[PDB]
């Protein structure tokens, strides 16, 4: 990508996207400290498209 | 009653032998909804070639049904013998909001005789017979399927051209091989074509007489007959029950070729059908003259939504069960039989959660013994019990009094006994039944104005009851009594202002009023000090005569806390399994009466201790400090989104499970997002799941082709290229 | 916004359907649920717009 | 002793058909199935004929 793009991405505070996979980080098979609203979509029926 | 015709002559019956192992066949018939199989036409309306959606009772599309085959009985040589029959008489079924059938479906084909199957006779249509009713039970010989009181009877009689129906009481017969006899085996009916069904005089009573041979008609309340003509073409028929009585439907009456069923007839009977069975029958024909009969099928009705493809002639020609597949759901979403190609979201998997575990109690039994003695208070003298930390069985408490009124608000009357809470609160008082119009949570009576009020922030119940003559420790007031006034006079002695009672609290006038009201209309007054703001307190009351057995009232309310929920019903945990760990599926739970469902993880701890439950900003439980000294975190549960890839040009499809990972996927699954996924399995029964950068998929095959316009992009660099074009 | 609305009772006796079911007689149970459903549908409509 | 109003060819004159009622114009036209279901309706349950 570019040094500028990566600097930008580090400055951006957005939660990490799923799809490869992060399903197990919603679940007990991942850190207990996860607090992502991204895993909470599984409860709401919300879907993040790629 | 109904003119039943002549009484059966023989007390005796033809012997009936069960030959059921001969009757297995592998001729299942799934519903083809695209042929409109099993569709009941809507009542009182018709439509043009526009298509609609509709909900009503229908068979499930994937159901192959239950199949039965009628057969010839025992005969040998040149004569009729014993009734060799199937064991269908014992097949009692729960009624399931009606059913539909196929009749003659195997006609103009061949099969076997079954009882003497080596003959391989061609098969022909035969009409089915049925019995329905509100109750079933054992025959005096312990045999299955006896019916009680009045029952429905439906049977063709003699030739299929006559149909009869009845609502009657069966009468058992004491002869050899008959229902009251102890030589009874099983009920059966028969036809004897060697003398029955003459072409100059069909025997209209043939099957009625063989029916009567085992059960005499008695007390019959309804009878009907119908005219039919022969037709080997498959017929659809069915029966349902409504608040307007039982109704009959057939395709024969209106739609001989399309198979749509119309309501042919109705019945006056309002007795609910709780049970259903098929009546066995046999043909008495001679061993060299035997004829095989076509298979019979039945399907249970269900309250399902369907697309309906009406024709310009108003027949439904095609239909789609919305619930059958996610593909069917897609069609129902667009109200059409041809959705445009694309990728579309469909509902998520439910994730198959585990059966429940609990953390409720330890605690002691709730001491409800104060209720066992003394005189209960006048309504302004209330006595209260409040329970914490304890276990109970209120039905044992209830057994000690006779309750003449049990009602509740904001809680079912059953649930107040079964729910776990931070507290259980009971108020009790003496109360004659003569005053009962004034005891409700909404009452405008003087009892609620000045003696009691109940908050609506807590669920509550009310009990009116009386004391049994064997409760000698219970005692009663000289008269029942209450305060009917409680106000303060203004210091200038003209104006006066009422003091209504506070919810769940004693009225202020209790400080001047005597423990009972000595006489009806007694009143008292108190001058008030300048420290009290002046004026005169004034109060008065009324009485009701005492009764032979004490009458009582109770108010009951509950409080839900968070970490204080130690009052629960006595545990049912004995004879179960170790709790609460599974870890494991996202198991249903109750912890100290806090219901929920979710999965736990044995992680560290966060403050603060002894609050038990931990919550987020959205009021969702985060975790719990276990009394095994480990904090467990709660992740509630997860679900798996599903989407489909549909190429209508080839009419083919594939699916995507997103981020679930193929480590949690297998060729079949049960979580579940749909009752079946067999449409994918049509090709994917032979393939493993494939992981992709967007997600785990089925049926997409890694061809590694490069195409600049996929027409079904999956996002990123992914492509759902179609199988080679139409 | 969608997440916060999952906890938003509309004056219904509880924000949870299972909680309503375990607490009520069916004649009232579905009155509370219907009220809850209508507000939930309303948030979806606003969300789409 | 009456005007014989069983049909008109017609007029928006109010009608009643076995307890079904409304106002409208009638005109003899081809038949559509299913015959003997009486009332033909559209997808919005408006009577067609």
């Amino acid at each position: 990508r570019s040094a500028i793009e990566d600097l930008l991405f580090d400055k951006v505070t957005i939660a990490d996207p799923g799809y490869m996979q992060g399903y197990d980080d919603c679940m007990q098979q991942g850190p207990a400290s996860a607090r992502d609203l991204i895993c909470a979509q599984y409860v709401a029926g919300y879907k993040v498209l790629p | 009653y109904v003119d039943v015709g002549p009484d059966s002559v023989k007390s005796a019956c033809i012997e009936v032998d069960i030959q059921q192992t001969f009757f297995d066949k592998t001729w299942p018939r799934p519903i083809d909804v695209s042929k409109a199989d099993g569709i009941i036409y809507p009542q009182g309306r018709t439509y043009s070639n526009i298509t609609i959606t509709y909900q009503g009772l229908f068979p499930y599309q994937g159901d192959h049904g239950d199949m039965y085959v009628y057969s010839a009985g025992h005969a040998t040589g040149t004569t009729p013998q014993k009734l060799f029959v199937a064991n269908y008489s014992q097949d009692v079924k729960q009624f399931a909001n009606g059913f539909v059938v196929r009749i003659g479906a195997a006609a103009n084909s061949t099969g076997t005789v079954i009882i003497s199957p080596s003959t391989s006779a061609t098969i022909r249509k035969i009409y089915p017979a049925f019995m329905l009713g509100s109750s079933v039970g054992n025959f005096s010989d312990g045999k299955m399927g006896r019916f009680f009181n009045h029952t429905l009877v439906l049977l063709p009689d003699g030739c299929g051209t006559l149909l009869r129906a009845f609502y009657c009481i069966l009468e058992p017969r004491s002869g050899n091989h008959c229902p009251a006899g102890n030589s009874y085996t099983s009920f059966a009916t028969y036809h004897t074509p060697a003398t029955d069904c003459s072409d100059g005089n069909y025997n209209r009573n043939a099957s009625l007489n063989s029916f009567k041979e085992y059960f005499n008609l008695r007390n019959c309340t309804f009878m009907y007959t119908y005219n039919i003509t022969e037709d080997e073409i498959l017929e659809w028929f069915g029966i349902t029950q409504t608040a307007q009585g039982v109704h009959l439907f057939s395709s024969r009456y209106v739609d001989l070729y399309g198979g749509n069923m119309f309501q042919f007839a109705t019945l006056p009977v309002y007795d609910t059908i709780k049970y259903y069975s098929i009546i066995p029958h046999s043909i008495r024909s001679i061993q060299s003259d035997r004829k095989a009969w076509a298979a019979f099928y039945v399907y249970k009705l269900q309250p399902l939504t369907f697309l309906l493809d009406f024709s310009v002639d108003g027949y439904i020609r095609r239909a789609i069960d919305c619930g059958f597949n996610d593909l069917s759901q897609l069609h129902c979403s667009y109200e059409s039989f041809d959705v445009e190609s694309g990728v579309y979201s469909v509902s998520s998997f439910e994730a198959k959660p585990s059966g429940s575990v609990v953390e409720q109690a330890e605690g002691v039994e709730c001491d409800f013994s104060p209720l066992l003695s003394g005189t209960p208070p006048q309504v302004y003298n209330f006595k209260r019990l409040v329970f914490t930390n304890c276990n109970y069985n209120l039905t044992k408490l209830l057994s000690l009094f006779s309750v003449n009124d049990f009602t509740c608000s904001q809680i079912s009357p059953a649930a107040i006994a079964s729910n776990c809470y931070s507290s259980l609160i009971l108020d009790y008082f003496s109360y004659p039944l003569s005053m009962k119009s004034d005891l409700s949570v909404s009452s405008a009576g003087p009892i609620s104005q000045f003696n009691y009020k109940q908050s609506f922030s807590n669920p509550t119940c009310l009990i009116l009851a009386t004391v049994p003559h064997n409760l000698t420790t219970i005692t009663k007031p000289l008269k029942y009594s209450y305060i009917n006034k409680c106000s303060r006079f203004l210091s200038d002695d003209r104006t006066e202002v009422p003091q209504l009672v506070n919810a769940n609290q004693y009225s202020p006038c209790v400080s001047i009023v005597p423990s009972t009201v000595w006489e009806d209309g007694d009143y008292y007054r108190k001058q008030l000090s300048p420290l009290e703001g002046g004026g005169w307190l004034v109060a008065s009351g009324s009485t009701v005569a005492m009764t032979e057995q004490l009458q009582m009232g109770f108010g009951i309310t509950v409080q839900y806390g968070t970490d204080t929920n130690s009052v629960c019903p006595k545990l049912e945990f004995a004879n179960d399994t170790k709790i609460a760990s599974q870890l494991g599926n996202c198991v249903e739970y109750s912890l100290y009466g806090v219901s929920g469902r979710g999965v736990f993880q044995n992680c560290t701890a966060v403050g603060v201790r002894q609050q038990r439950f931990v919550y987020d900003a959205y009021q969702n439980l985060v975790g719990y400090y276990s009394d095994d000294g480990n904090y467990y975190c709660l992740r509630a549960c997860v679900s798996v989104p599903v989407s489909v890839i549909y190429d209508k040009e080839t009419k083919t499809h594939a699916t995507l499970f997103g981020s679930v990972a193929c480590e949690h996927i297998s060729s079949t699954m049960s979580q579940y997002s749909r009752s079946t996924r067999s449409m994918l399995k049509r090709r994917d029964s032979t393939y493993g799941p494939l992981q992709t950068p967007v997600g785990c998929v089925l049926g997409l095959v890694n061809s590694s082709l490069f195409v600049e316009d996929c027409k079904l992009p999956l996002g990123q660099s992914l492509c759902a290229l179609p199988d080679t074009p139409s | 916004k969608l997440a916060s609305e999952l906890s938003n009772t509309f004056g219904a006796i509880s924000a949870s359907i299972g909680d309503i079911i375990q607490r009520l007689d069916p004649p009232e149970q579905d009155a509370q649920i219907d009220r809850l459903i209508n507000g939930r549908l309303t948030t979806l409509n606003a969300f789409v717009a």
